[PDB]
């Protein structure tokens, strides 16, 4: 799942879609807006980070921490041992948060929703495999 | 202001030129390792404080380096929204209050190691804007430490 | 919370894009789903709608009730750029609901959830955050008094 | 008449003329100004919603309730079972209010004139608009 | 799969993404370009319609017939009996073409690739269910 | 947010249309007096609390009205810079802590009297944006009162 | 000093120069920047309102309170009894602040410096008389 | 009524609709066309200023004299002592000219309709305009 | 001299900016200053205005006269973009002044001076040169005959 | 009055405000238009140079000779002996023209009116001192 | 087929975006995948590369061979805007391959397939149609003679 060729394509399209500076913050809020639109039960899981107002500094900061983690994982997609160690670290953090498979499946569909709307080119096959690679490492 | 919008914009531009997801993982690790080398020597902090013990051949330490530089990346790219950036730094500050051995001086050393390595890989870097913005980031992360 | 100028511009545009009379076979599907969600979250609330055949959702009677209720929201949503008129309309809606035995303010909280559940599934672009604040601005005007 | 093709045409042009936001008030003013000029005794029917001042907040809310009900019927023109139920309820809000039968053809004429004025007169299908508006008001009046 | 609410969203995003006039032809060629990029073995299946030159009139015409069929199916998504009859007609046409499940899965991923790159908003959850609804009816 | 940039911009535009230095002093006094009339009736606050005792023919009270509406004007025109506006409201808040009889409810009444009179002289006013922004101004002035 | 005709001209040019919204804040900072450039000894008088950083919220707020007072005085220039009462109120506030005549003369020259740079038309004769009218009422 | 707030509103909207230069003729045409359509016998009152041809130079000068007098009264609405003197002089120019009492409410209606048409009907304060226009014409008529 | 297209565009704009009915407490101050200057330069001219209480300048009677006279100029100034109408109006004003015993053409020369004195003090932007030529175009139309 | 530092500032702002080519002519007419607006009695003093039409070549030429003299005096502000000799020459020319102090005070206020309306920055303190320096040398 | 102006502009841009020396750990992955596909489609062709340790693909020897071959394509691809120079280079490459016993023209057909398989997986934007025509323009120049 997610071979060396697909990693380059996903790293290329992620960096272009995720962008820089405030565009990352708008991207990150849109990602969680799509998550909540796809799985409404997921919104309450973020009550500890100001989800009541999604434009708040607190919730924007959480959205950036999440996409920043996605950003650092995609950056190390081509260093298998490094990302495996990092994904294990993330799995240990998420183990206590009462998440299930549908939560990560909804997140995946949210990623597949927002990323291509900032792109002229998008390969959903490569993204499906490489997202599965990342999320499977975090889901335990 | 300290780290003005102009300062933040050039720091963000130069950092993302040097550090982004399209680059090889080995290249980003080489930069993070170099940042940690400078930090270790300027701060005197024990590498055994970190997972992998500072060994650049250990996957545990390279992943730890990736996490730390990512936190700096997330804060850097938020430098144009002070409210969001303050929230990010406050979260990082609380995380490091719960770590025995994290001092305000060490946090400054690591943020300065970031600026110095950036100017090594990008010699045209605006090192004044880098000092002002990394000092803002360091002050927020090391509040009370 | 406050339904800001930006909030109501976004909400009015995305609402009208789904609810416009120019389209067919959307209003009933949407309005039926809203009350289906309302009854799913507050099964006791269905008793308030016995005069509109709530136990036969595909009846013309109940479909027309759903469309009538939700078009009431359409009228109020499009008044968001003339709040002096909106205040008159919400007062008008409040007085009608005050004369309905059993209609409580907490019911509108359940109705908010139903719209919050239905709208993301139907509206291409949807900002739940702007919707929540501007629905509250309207629903609080209706539910005042009860 | 009011054929299945007629109903698509009226739906499209109504949504265009009705519009969004405050454009709805623009269409209402065209209707009530025309109606009250052609039938001045109709204004007194609206004394409880301040028909003496159509620019007031009270009457504008009333106007947008009426246009809202017309929009609601227009949108259901291709859904006749639901339309018949919508009209039956509207009838209950107008019966024994003492509304003269002449007010409904007058309202139809004023609504058609206002939509025609908003979307443009060239190629405007008066047969489609009259026949479909007549299905709506004949369910409400009497 | 693909409920009345999701149908409206998919019909809305399809009509906006697919566009009009020559934009449909560019869209349709891009769709099959992504298909071939995702599953190279699929390209030879179209040797009868000038796939050797994807800008040719013959291959553009085939791409339009396919997206035009997708267009007519999405248009009838809300009329269950009508689209069921049409999907059965399409299934009978595709039964002899030696297609497998991976062919339709690759097509789906191609659709998920090209559609959102012509959109500001895209709900991949609704599209996943509704594409599955359509393709399952054609795959037999 | 409450009193967003869009809300603030329309409030500022409508207020300065109704209230600016190019208008006659008598016209601005007539508006401020009308604002104080509404405030007196909605709040129940004694007019004798103010210099001139609420008498619209007293130059002492008209100057007191000018000072109060000017403070609101300065805050209104600063609604697009929350940091500056917060500082202005904090100063006003401290000034009113030192006045016996100024409650948070009365401050709200006066800010609401401002919105209602504006919509009387400018019936097309965005009364929702006015409520949200004057409530922000009122909350800052009446903090702890 | 400052007759009914000059009052109209000054009220007209002030409202146009002072502007609205953030333009007032930029105007107000420029006014005190010119004051400090003209009389350096005046800067220390404002140590209680963050004069160490003239872009700070605290010092911008003080600059607005001052120009807002100028704004309310010019607004009442044509109501002699009202502005006389207000100027007396301001004089009582400034009596304890250890100010001299040169402080108000420098302020006047600062006003004559910044106001016309936001104007196509400026009558310094009318402004000289009407500023003297205002400042004389505050200086005691 | 015509309160102190009403007078500020009417002053602002009048200056907007009245305007500058030839825009004043645009407002006058709206008034006289409406007045003569609603009250055709009023045209003959203006036979000396060529009321049969409102587009003539003679009538336009008359129209702008009237609108000029209305502007003059509107601008003095917050200056009641001066207003009363302005109205008294205007009364001397209309008395024993045989002007029917009905012409003044008709003129008020036509002026309000024309201002409303120029500045826009949404939120137009008819109570403020009617009451303040009534103070003006009640000083002129009779 | 000639009141050119550029002259009347400048004059009409700067006049209306000061005289507009949108403002308060300007017209009387301006109009009073004009007649105060007129009487200052031609003390005999005050005798012509005995029917309007010229010896009590702050009376409502005299204030209204001043406003009435100067608004007559406002009406004529704004006709400068329709000179066919302006010619009718100046003829109308001429006939009214011809029926006033004592009103001479040289009086309008003194009135020009009074406006030339008052307007620069009150109008933010003021071009005396354009004002002189366009006031003459109006005043010569009124003063014709006397 | 008018020290070496103020001279540089005034020379800098004058050259920028006065401009070049026809902008000098528009500037010079505006200067005398403001003079006449401030002191109406001054207009008749210029009856010998076509003041009846201020756009005439004759009056524009006089306005340029005056501002050109101001231009040459400001140019030599930093050469004390040179400007003193030139100001004495100008004083001898103006001695017979029946001018008083208010004429030069009105001219000063006119200069303070028109110069800053062609500037982003204007220091009226420096201009007040340096204009006084120049006019005092001409007034005798 | 013809490698048109539009074809080579598209190909050169998308090639250089993946192959640029500014990036790390892409060239080897790409070049290794190309020869892995080549050997997958023509297992006999691996025998031609016995001097570069083809039986040990992760050797520095074979990795450098892959990079050397594919960078040869990079040099030729970027000559597509100076075809007079490209013709000299293809002739140069042809003469080198003519001196290699066993290298046949049909081998370049298999190499085309390998690039046609690898490039869509690695290049964000990829037009196989433009790539096919411009690879043929280069490969036919090399394979001429054999
Ligand atoms: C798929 C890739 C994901 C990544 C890379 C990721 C990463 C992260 C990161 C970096 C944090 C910050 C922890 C901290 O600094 O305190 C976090 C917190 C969190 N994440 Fe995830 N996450 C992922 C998926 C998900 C999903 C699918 C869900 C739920 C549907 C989820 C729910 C949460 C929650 C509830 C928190 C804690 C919020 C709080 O502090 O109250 N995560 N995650
Ligand atoms: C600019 C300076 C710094 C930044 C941006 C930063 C940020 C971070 C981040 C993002 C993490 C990982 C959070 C997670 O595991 O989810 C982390 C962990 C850690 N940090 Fe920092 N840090 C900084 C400075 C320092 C310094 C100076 C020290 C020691 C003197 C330190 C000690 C640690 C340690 C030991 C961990 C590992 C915690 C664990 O494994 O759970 N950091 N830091
Ligand atoms: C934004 C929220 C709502 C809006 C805009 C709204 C509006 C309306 C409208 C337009 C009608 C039409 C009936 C008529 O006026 O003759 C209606 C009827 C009614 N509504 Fe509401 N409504 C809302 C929420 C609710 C809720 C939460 C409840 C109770 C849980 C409720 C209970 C009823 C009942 C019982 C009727 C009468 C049904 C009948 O005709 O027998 N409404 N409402
Ligand atoms: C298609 C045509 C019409 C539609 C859709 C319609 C619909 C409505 C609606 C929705 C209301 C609001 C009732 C409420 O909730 O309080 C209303 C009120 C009313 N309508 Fe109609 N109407 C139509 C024609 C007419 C006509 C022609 C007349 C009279 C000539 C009329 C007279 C009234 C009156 C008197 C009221 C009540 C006013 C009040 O609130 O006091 N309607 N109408
Ligand atoms: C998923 C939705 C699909 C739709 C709506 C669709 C529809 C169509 C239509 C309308 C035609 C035209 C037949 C004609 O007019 O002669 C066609 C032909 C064809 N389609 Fe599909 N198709 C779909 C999926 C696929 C897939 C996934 C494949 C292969 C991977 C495929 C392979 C073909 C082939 C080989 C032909 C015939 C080409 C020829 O004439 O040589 N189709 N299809
Ligand atoms: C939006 C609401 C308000 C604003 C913007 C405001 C602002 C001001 C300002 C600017 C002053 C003059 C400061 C000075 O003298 O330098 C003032 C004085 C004063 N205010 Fe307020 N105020 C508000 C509400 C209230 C309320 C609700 C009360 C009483 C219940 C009140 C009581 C007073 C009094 C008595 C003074 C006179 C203090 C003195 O004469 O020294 N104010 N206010
Ligand atoms: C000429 C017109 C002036 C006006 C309209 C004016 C008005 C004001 C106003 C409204 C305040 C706010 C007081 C408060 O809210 O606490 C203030 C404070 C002050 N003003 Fe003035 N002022 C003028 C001249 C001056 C001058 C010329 C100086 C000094 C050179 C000066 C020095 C101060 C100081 C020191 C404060 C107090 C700062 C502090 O709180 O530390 N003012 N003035
Ligand atoms: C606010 C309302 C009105 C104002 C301010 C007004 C003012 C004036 C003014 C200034 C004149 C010019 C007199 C002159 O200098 O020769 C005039 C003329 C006249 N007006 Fe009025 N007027 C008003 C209403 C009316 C109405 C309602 C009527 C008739 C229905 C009317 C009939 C006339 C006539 C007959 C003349 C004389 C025409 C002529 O020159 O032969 N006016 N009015
Ligand atoms: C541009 C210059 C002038 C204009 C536009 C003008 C216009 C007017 C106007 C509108 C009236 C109103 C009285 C009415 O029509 O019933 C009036 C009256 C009068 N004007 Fe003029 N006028 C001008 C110059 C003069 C001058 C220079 C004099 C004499 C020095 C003069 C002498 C009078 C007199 C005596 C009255 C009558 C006062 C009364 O009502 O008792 N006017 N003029
Ligand atoms: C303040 C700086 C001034 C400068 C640099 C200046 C310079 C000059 C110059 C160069 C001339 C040309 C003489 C010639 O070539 O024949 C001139 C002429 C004249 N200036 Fe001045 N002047 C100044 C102030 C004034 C003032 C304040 C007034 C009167 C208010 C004035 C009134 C005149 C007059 C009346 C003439 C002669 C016009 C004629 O030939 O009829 N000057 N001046
Ligand atoms: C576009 C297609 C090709 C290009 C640009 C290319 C280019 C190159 C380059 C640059 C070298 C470097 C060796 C040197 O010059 O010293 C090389 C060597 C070689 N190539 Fe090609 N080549 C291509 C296709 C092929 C194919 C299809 C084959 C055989 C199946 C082949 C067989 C060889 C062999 C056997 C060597 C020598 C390996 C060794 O050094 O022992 N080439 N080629």
């Amino acid at each position: 799942v997610c071979n060396r060729l697909e990693q380059i394509l996903v790293k290329t399209q992620w960096a272009q879609s995720y962008g820089e500076a405030e565009n990352r913050a708008a991207f990150s809020r849109d990602l969680f807006s799509e998550l909540f639109n796809i799985q409404g039960s997921s919104r309450a899981l973020f009550s500890g980070v100001g989800v009541d107002d999604m434009n708040s500094a607190a919730f924007t900061a959480h959205c950036l921490r999440v996409t920043g983690a996605l950003n650092r994982l995609i950056s190390q997609l081509d260093q298998q041992a490094t990302i495996n160690a990092d994904l294990a670290h993330l799995a240990g953090q998420h183990a206590s948060r009462n998440l299930d498979a549908s939560n990560f499946a909804a997140m995946g569909q949210a990623v597949m929703s927002v990323v291509p709307t900032h792109l002229d080119c998008f390969n959903q096959h490569a993204w499906g495999e490489c997202y599965e690679r990342i999320a499977s490492g975090i889901s335990g | 202001e300290c780290c003005s919008r102009g300062d933040a914009e050039v720091v963000i531009s130069e950092w993302d030129q040097v550090f982004n997801a399209a680059m090889a993982g080995s290249s980003e690790s080489a930069i993070g390792v170099a940042i940690f080398d400078v930090f270790f020597t300027s701060s005197g902090v024990s590498p055994s404080m970190f997972p992998g013990g500072g060994d650049s051949s250990s996957a545990e330490f390279l992943a730890q380096v990736s996490r730390v530089i990512s936190g700096a990346d997330i804060a850097i790219n938020s430098l144009t929204n002070r409210a969001t950036c303050d929230s990010l730094l406050s979260h990082l500050n609380a995380q490091h209050k719960a770590i025995s051995g994290v001092t305000g001086a060490a946090v400054t050393h690591l943020s300065e190691a970031i600026s110095s390595v950036v100017a090594q890989v990008l010699p045209s870097a605006h090192i004044d804007a880098w000092g002002y913005c990394m000092a803002y980031i360091a002050a927020g992360i090391g509040a009370g430490l | 919370s406050c339904c800001s100028s930006e909030d109501r511009a976004n909400v009015m545009h995305n609402w009208d894009a789904a609810w416009s009379a120019a389209y067919s076979d959307r209003r009933v599907a949407l309005a039926q789903a809203v009350f289906a969600s309302l009854f799913s979250r507050d099964a006791a609330a269905q008793g308030l709608f016995s005069g509109v055949s709530a136990d036969n959702p595909d009846s013309a009677d109940f479909r027309a009730h759903c469309v009538r209720v939700v078009n009431g929201l359409d009228v109020a949503i499009n008044m968001l750029n003339d709040p002096a008129v909106l205040n008159e309309q919400l007062a008008h809606l409040s007085a009608q609901h005050q004369a309905r035995a059993g209609v409580a303010a907490a019911h509108f909280d359940v109705m908010a959830e139903a719209f919050a559940e239905v709208m993301p599934q139907v509206s291409s672009c949807f900002s739940s955050d702007s919707w929540n604040r501007c629905f509250a601005r309207i629903a609080n005007g209706i539910s005042a008094g009860l | 008449d009011c054929t299945s093709l007629n109903r698509l045409l009226v739906k499209r042009q109504w949504a265009e003329a009705y519009g969004e936001g405050t454009n709805r008030e623009l269409l209402g003013n065209r209707i009530w100004e025309d109606l009250f000029a052609n039938m001045p005794d109709a204004r007194g029917l609206f004394s409880r919603v301040n028909g003496n001042d159509i620019d007031s907040s009270e009457f504008q809310a009333h106007s947008l309730r009426v246009l809202g009900g017309l929009d609601m019927c227009v949108a259901s023109l291709d859904d006749v079972p639901v339309l018949n139920a919508l009209l039956a309820r509207l009838n209950s809000q107008h019966d024994s209010r003492g509304i003269p039968a002449a007010g409904y053809p007058a309202f139809v004429a004023s609504a058609i004139s206002a939509v025609r004025a908003t979307v443009g007169a060239r190629s405007f299908d008066n047969d489609a608009w009259n026949s479909c508006m007549n299905q709506i008001v004949s369910g409400i009046s009497g």
